């Protein structure tokens, strides 16, 4: 069997000014690999994980089931704005090891307040488009 | 560089 070893996942989150969440919205689960055997989905922190990031919306990428041991896999996130275009990019250096249930992803994704300036564009009628794209090295 | 949420 061929494998899907890479691919982008885009995720719509309207309302997003009105998400009344440390608490974790979670997006659906998307497959990878062969015969869709690598399970993935996105999880937000909208308001941050911890206290040292409070002021920002945190972004992960979490492997939800595999069926061996370990996936490693680089991965970039974004948000696209009213034109669709990809802005404020932030990507893994290098190949991140996964195991079931493991994420990996970035604390200060985004600053909070820029999120919510209407001049920068990121929330058009109150929609949060995140946009994920993964490369799968090993497994 | 990316930080991850479970131990």
């Amino acid at each position: 069997s061929g494998k899907v070893v890479k691919f982008s996942y885009m995720w719509t989150i309207n309302n997003f000014s009105f998400c009344r969440e440390g608490e974790v919205i979670k997006s659906s689960t998307f497959s990878s690999g062969a015969n869709d055997k690598l399970k993935w989905c996105l999880r937000v922190n909208p308001k941050g994980l911890d206290e040292e990031s409070k002021d920002y919306l945190s972004l992960y990428l979490l492997l939800v089931s595999c069926p061996k041991s370990e996936v490693r896999a680089k991965f970039k996130f974004s948000i696209l704005n009213a034109k669709g275009e990809e802005t404020k990019a932030m990507e893994s250096q290098r190949a991140y090891r996964f195991v079931q249930g493991k994420d990996w992803g970035f604390k200060k994704f985004i600053r909070r307040d820029f999120l919510l300036d209407e001049a920068n564009g990121l929330l058009p009628d109150d929609k949060l488009t995140l946009f994920c794209e993964v490369s799968v090295v090993q497994d | 560089k990316a930080d991850t949420t479970t131990p």
